[PDB]
């Protein structure tokens, strides 16, 4: 399957190691995975089906 | 934009269909006579029916030989083969002169071979090798795909050696020519790209068009090309090596049995309409530096039956052969061989038709010259030489150019002359002077 | 002993892995380097009897010319300790 | 096919009676009576093939027909008679000493006749059905071989197994197998099975399928000449380097072995020995060593017939500082009878350009051909022969078929000789460049 | 930089030219000579052009006049990647390549062409590696941790990549370069960790990166011919290239050209004493520039009215009628007094000497005299001398001492001609006997 950006929905190159949140480039990551505020990173990997935390 | 070099501004003989060479054409201004010879020449080439004949021209220096030269060359086109060459080029350490001399003979003789091109573009969905033993494969059944649709395959167990050669698996995008059987593999397709985040294989998108492509091509080789394929002292001419063999191959005294049997086999393809000929001219400039047993084996290799025109140009006067102590004779051309040949004069120029010249060479290299400029230019190239003109056509230009102007005027002419001087003036500096100028 | 030793130049082209591929099978011939090698025994017999292959069937070995002494075998020379004494004349006194 | 219209091409050998008497104009050979006559005496010292190492110097002027006597003697001479010509200047060589290239010219001109019997099986093969033995010796075989009439199946034994093995072989291909030899080959793949595969293989060619007989009987007569078995007998693959040129300097050891056993090949007789002619064309451009070898090297019994051209007269032998008859030193004009060639009335030049106008399928009027006879009774026969080819493109860019005199004198105009290119250089010594380097490129002063 | 010493023409950085081509008086190192100066600002020009091809020029003059150093400024002001070949004359004439092949190889060498190629790189700090063995080793998965200073990244890695990093062991804390198309890792270094040094690179790992590449075409004329690998650049045994496979590179660059993936790049071949060249190779230069794929050739030579190498004759400037004729010519003249002080005070810039104004007067009274590069060997020395007696400056007794123990050419000539009857003559006659 091909990977999607989680948050932007473009080519995820990267991702994530802390909340494994697949991001697009360096813009994305730095004004958003980085200040993501806890709980709603599982809350985006609900929409790919991976919302781990049970 | 294109780079202009001595010839670019001649295109042709710029001769009539009745034969009449035309005062202003092609380029050429003048030279009527020597440009109506060589047009004869040139018909009797694309005539395709006689071997061995050769033509000297004879004139100055700088009077347009290598330029009728030339004309011949565009005249008889892409197609006929030509090899220009200088006197100096046979002398060679690696293998004898007169050897060197034949390989040019052989060079300068083409053939046409028409060939099709079939190819198959895709990514390998299906590889399943059938053994059918009789640990042997029978066949392998391959089936390609790309965003036209797909089709299937069948392979003998030759192109399957060569898969397993490039490390195709499934997934690939291939290249299988059908003809030759050459199998090149682009890489790994993109649907196929996050099976992992990170890999070496390069990942190459499906190709648009067809699996299928079929298209014909004409190949135009020579029989030089031929001789050097099938005589290699050391084989392996098909296999592609990036870094070389490990004993470089030198260039040896092809025998004459060889060209007997390339002869034969060429004209079995030949009967069988397979093969076309194309007789071509071998140019031989400043034919003066050949040596005597140079011109003995011209000598010697001017009745052969598959000898090209050869065209040889000379300008020196009564001269002593090279190689010799006591034979003068006119060009540097030994007597015998001088009964062989056909003679035609080059004549020299005078001021209009130098005029003529310079503003074609300036229309050509499009700097804008001034009229009086021209005519300065003009009396000057009559005064020192026509290639000092020719020369310093382009300084004037760039003269021009610092001083943001298109046009040529006087002063750049004078100041282009003052910074740079021409032979006469040099060797006049050269005489009064005494401590090595 | 030879003063540098160095491997042939690498050639490097962006962008291309058949580039890559071609220059792994140019410098590490399977055949050839099987050539100027051998091979083990245990895997000759396994080879030969176990998987049955006959023996005219394996690939060409022991090609390589044999040197000159064992001493001659290789650059590296590994310092003497008999030299050693010899270094020094008061040590060797 | 391949062959094209050259300055030689009318000879067809000498116009020679049955009693060794030339006739005026036959096989495109006119006049030389004398010359043609001694040709002929050396043809048939030849033909009888009793007297080896003889040499024959051939002597005349320029533009006489030397060569065209000797190219006439190859072509009265035939096939399967080794005939060389070389010129002088392809002696010298960087890798190979000059005495050498004439001992491969010598034994280049000199070879033997063996007969084959081939007993040939030429047909596409259906089907290889493997009797595959126990203990693997002796492994026997069902071919199943199959031209378009008739079809058959043969016993193979173990060694013919491992042929088709060790070169791959299969259902369709063509192959030829020798009865007696047993020599195998693999002519390709047939062309009623091309469509089975979708894309061709590398080395795969297709052959047709033969026709007629299965089993065909053939001899075949080879005729090697002695240097081939030299090449071939000095290296381990010694085939490429008849081809490639390669050779280096063979020892004499191993051409006295092969001439003891061409010996004894005649005495026992699977082998007749064919001598020939060798055609060292110029040979006053040769060195003083190798007239000294060509001296001592023609007292071997393996020693062809020698016939050498010379236009030169009483000039300087190269390699020494004094002055020779034809350019040859006595020691060489000693073991040598000379045929002596001489120039040509009006009448034999028209003959000649007469002959060469109908090779080269040009139509000569007869006022043209006199025009082309008084040119080349003028200035040389050469540049009239030359003259002819460019008048016929001449008329033919004016529309016309055959060549009148205008063609003829436009072509005198336009291309010159060497008495008038010599008379409009000398006239104009300032625009050439001198022999010391001088010259003057200002058109005005 | 490279290796760089100080070498004869190192004070040269160009040609001390305006925008309007007139040379200034001192400028860029090169002092003098305004109009050959100006002369080789407009062939300057017409290389940057690109439009003309296959024009001789030649710079002539008396020796130690500055033709070499006009070539060494034209070659420094050319920039780079664009091609330069200096040869000396005496170089052609080889023992395994024809003297007319090897000027093809040196008009050959000074063509590049310009190719413009874009790759993916990922070039950042790895923070951990983690690769798990198998039961036996048939599959090995791994993941890999990479950071920059902006980003941060976990890969999952396949075969081909752990096979590849295992090879050039990769630890935490390194920073390296890998190339995703051809699987190739390069080392860059290890980052800042106390515990080679390298800082951490920037952010937006695969990033595009474009490279341009010049190649010579001698280059590819020696890897199109299937005989020669890449290795006969560097071994230098290429053994005659022949014509075919020239000809087809010609005609490839051509289409290159039109089709728009390549632009060519024409350059200067510089040729020094080209009167030791024979008669033959004069020949196949004036039969070689007329192609259109020719540099710009600069012949010096100082001979006058010399015999020609080869020949019997004698022809100005060691050259025949006809390549003068093809060739344009720039004249040299010498130096003043002034122009020989300054020379001499940027030399002695150039070498780090401290010199003081009396001792540069007499150095410029020995370079009015005697030739100059006499004087410009004899400030180091001196300077040399001057450290000997712990002096930090050179005065005019260093320059004396320098001039007393190391003899000019003149004086040696004298010294040889009153006492010729010690030293060997033309007949090998020596008297080695001092008395009687
Ligand atoms: N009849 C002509 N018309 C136009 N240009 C000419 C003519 N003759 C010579 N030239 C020019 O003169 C230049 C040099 O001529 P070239 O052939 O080198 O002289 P040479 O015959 O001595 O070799 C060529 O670039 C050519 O363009
Ligand atoms: N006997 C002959 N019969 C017909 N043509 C001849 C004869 N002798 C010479 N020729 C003509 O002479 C030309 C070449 O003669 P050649 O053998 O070169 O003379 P030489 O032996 O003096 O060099 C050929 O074109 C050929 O047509
Ligand atoms: N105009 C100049 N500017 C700077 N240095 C110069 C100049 N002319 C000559 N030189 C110096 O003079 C020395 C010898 O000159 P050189 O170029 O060798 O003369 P030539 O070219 O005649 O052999 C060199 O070290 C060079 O740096």
């Amino acid at each position: 399957a091909k990977k999607y950006c989680d948050v932007t929905g473009l080519k995820g190159f990267y991702k994530s190691p802390t909340n494994n949140i697949r991001y697009h480039n360096a813009e994305i990551y730095q004004l958003i995975v980085k200040p993501m505020a806890p709980g709603v990173d599982q809350e985006y990997l609900k929409l790919r089906g991976a919302n781990f935390v049970l | 934009v294109t780079r202009t070099a001595a010839h670019t501004h001649i295109k042709g003989l710029g001769l009539d269909e009745s034969g009449v060479a035309k005062r202003v054409e092609g380029g050429f201004v003048g030279q009527i006579e020597a440009r109506e010879a060589c047009g004869v020449i040139v018909d009797l080439i694309k005539a395709k029916k006689m071997s061995g004949r050769a033509i000297l021209l004879a004139g100055g220096p700088s009077t347009g030989k290598t330029a009728l030269a030339l004309a011949i060359s565009q005249e008889l086109g892409p197609k006929v083969p030509f090899c220009p060459l200088v006197g100096s080029e046979l002398y060679s350490v690696e293998v004898k002169k007169t050897e060197t001399l034949m390989e040019n003979f052989r060079r300068a003789i083409g053939l046409r071979i028409k060939e099709t091109k079939e190819v198959y573009e895709g990514e390998v969905t299906e590889l399943t090798p059938e053994d059918a033993e009789n640990k042997t494969i029978s066949h392998v059944i391959v089936g390609l795909k790309s965003a036209k649709g797909t089709k299937t395959l069948r392979l003998d167990p030759t192109i399957y050696e060569s898969i397993q050669r490039e490390k195709v698996s499934i997934g690939d995008v291939i290249y299988i020519e059908a003809n030759t059987g050459a199998v090149k593999r682009v890489g790994r397709s993109d649907a196929y790209a996050t099976e992992f985040d990170l890999e070496t294989e390069e990942y190459v998108p499906l190709p648009k068009g067809e699996v299928h492509k079929k298209k014909e091509i004409v190949q135009d080789v020579t029989l030089h090309d031929l001789d050097v394929a099938n005589a290699r002292p050391q084989g392996g001419q098909d296999v592609i090596s990036m870094m070389g063999q490990l004993l470089k191959p030198k260039k040896t005294e092809i025998t004459e049995k060889l060209r007997q049997e390339v002869n034969k086999v060429v004209a079995k393809y030949i009967d069988q309409g397979v093969a076309e000929l194309i007789p071509g001219v071998l140019f031989i400039d400043e034919v003066n530096m050949l040596d005597i047993e140079i011109f003995t084996y011209l000598n010697k290799a001017l009745e052969s039956n598959i000898a090209p025109v050869v065209v040889l140009a000379s300008n020196r006067g009564m001269t002593t052969v090279r190689g010799t102590e006591d034979v003068i004779s006119p060009h540097g051309v030994p007597p015998d061989l001088i009964d062989r040949l056909l003679i035609v004069r080059t004549l020299p120029y005078d001021k209009d038709e130098i005029r003529t010249i310079i503003e074609r060479r300036a229309t050509v290299e499009r700097l804008q010259v001034e009229s009086s400029a021209l005519d300065l230019l003009a009396t000057m190239g009559t005064e020192t030489s026509l290639r000092y003109a020719l020369q310093l056509l382009a300084p004037c230009g760039i003269l021009a150019q610092t001083s943001n102007r298109k046009e040529i005027v006087v002063n750049d002419v004078n100041e282009a002359k003052l910074l740079f001087l021409d032979a006469k003036r040099s060797t006049k500096i050269l005489e009064t002077s005494a401590n090595y100028l | 002993h030879p003063n540098v030793s160095a491997p042939p130049v690498t050639i490097e082209v962006l962008g291309s892995s058949h580039v890559t591929n071609s220059i792994n099978n140019e410098l590490f011939d399977p055949l050839i380097s099987q050539a100027l090698s051998d091979i083990p025994a245990i895997t000759q017999y396994n080879m030969h009897v176990k998987k049955g292959i006959p023996v005219e069937d394996f690939p060409k070995t022991g090609l390589f010319p044999e040197p000159l002494n064992k001493n001659f075998s290789s650059n590296i020379s590994m310092p003497s300790m008999d030299r050693f004494i010899t270094e020094s004349a008061k040590l060797r006194k | 096919s391949l062959s094209l219209i050259a300055a030689h091409s009318h000879i067809t050998g000498l116009g020679l009676d049955e009693n060794l008497q030339p006739r005026p104009t036959s096989e495109g050979m006119v006049g030389q009576l004398q010359a043609r006559r001694a040709a002929g005496v050396i043809l048939k010292m030849v033909q009888n093939g009793t007297i080896a190492g003889r040499a024959v110097l051939v002597a005349g002027p320029p533009s006489t027909g030397k060569t065209a006597l000797a190219m006439g003697v190859s072509q009265s001479l035939g096939k399967d008679v080794p005939f060389t010509a070389i010129a002088g200047s392809e002696i010298f060589s960087l890798e190979l000493s000059k005495t050498e290239a004439l001992t491969q010219a010598f034994r280049k001109s000199i070879g033997i006749k063996i007969k084959e019997e081939t007993e040939l099986i030429e047909g596409e093969v259906v089907e290889i059905q493997i009797d595959r033995s126990i203990t693997g010796g002796h492994k026997q075989g069902k071919l199943t071989i199959k031209t378009t009439d008739m079809e058959t199946i043969y016993e193979l034994g173990n060694k013919m197994i491992d042929g088709l093995t060790k070169e791959k072989v299969l259902a369709g291909d063509v192959i030829s197998i020798d009865k007696a030899s047993g020599k195998i080959t693999k002519l390709g793949r047939s062309f009623a099975r091309s469509r089975d595969y979708d894309a061709m293989g590398a080395d795969t060619r297709f052959v047709q399928c033969p026709e007629g007989e299965l089993q065909k009987r053939k001899t075949v007569v080879h005729t090697v000449s002695l240097h081939e078995i030299d090449v071939i007998n000095s290296r381990t693959q010694g085939f490429l380097a008849l081809f490639t040129g390669d050779t280096g300097e063979i020892r004499s050891e191993v051409r006295d072995q092969i001439n003891t056993k061409v010996a004894e090949w005649k005495e026992e007789g699977k082998a007749e020995i064919v001598p020939g002619v060798l055609f060292i064309d110029e040979v006053h451009m040769l060195d003083i060593e190798c007239f000294s070898f060509i001296n001592r090297a023609l007292e071997d019994e393996f020693a062809p017939i020698v016939m050498m051209a010379t236009n030169r007269g009483v000039s300087k032998t190269r390699g020494t500082n004094y002055k020779s008859p034809h350019g040859l030193p006595l020691d060489l004009l000693d073991r040598s009878i000379i045929i002596t060639t001489k120039s040509y009335n009006e009448q034999e030049i028209k003959t000649i350009l007469s002959i060469r106008a109908q090779e080269e399928e040009v139509e000569l009027s007869s006022d043209a051909l006199d025009l082309l006879t008084k040119t080349g009774v003028e200035t040389s026969l050469r540049y009239s022969s030359n003259l002819i080819s460019v008048a016929q493109q001449i008329a033919m860019k004016r529309k016309n078929n055959t060549v009148e005199v205008e063609d003829v004198k436009r072509a005198y105009l336009l291309f010159l000789d060497s008495a008038r290119s010599v008379k409009y250089v000398q006239e104009n010594e300032s625009q050439y460049i001198d022999d010391q380097g001088n010259v003057q490129i200002s058109i005005a002063k």
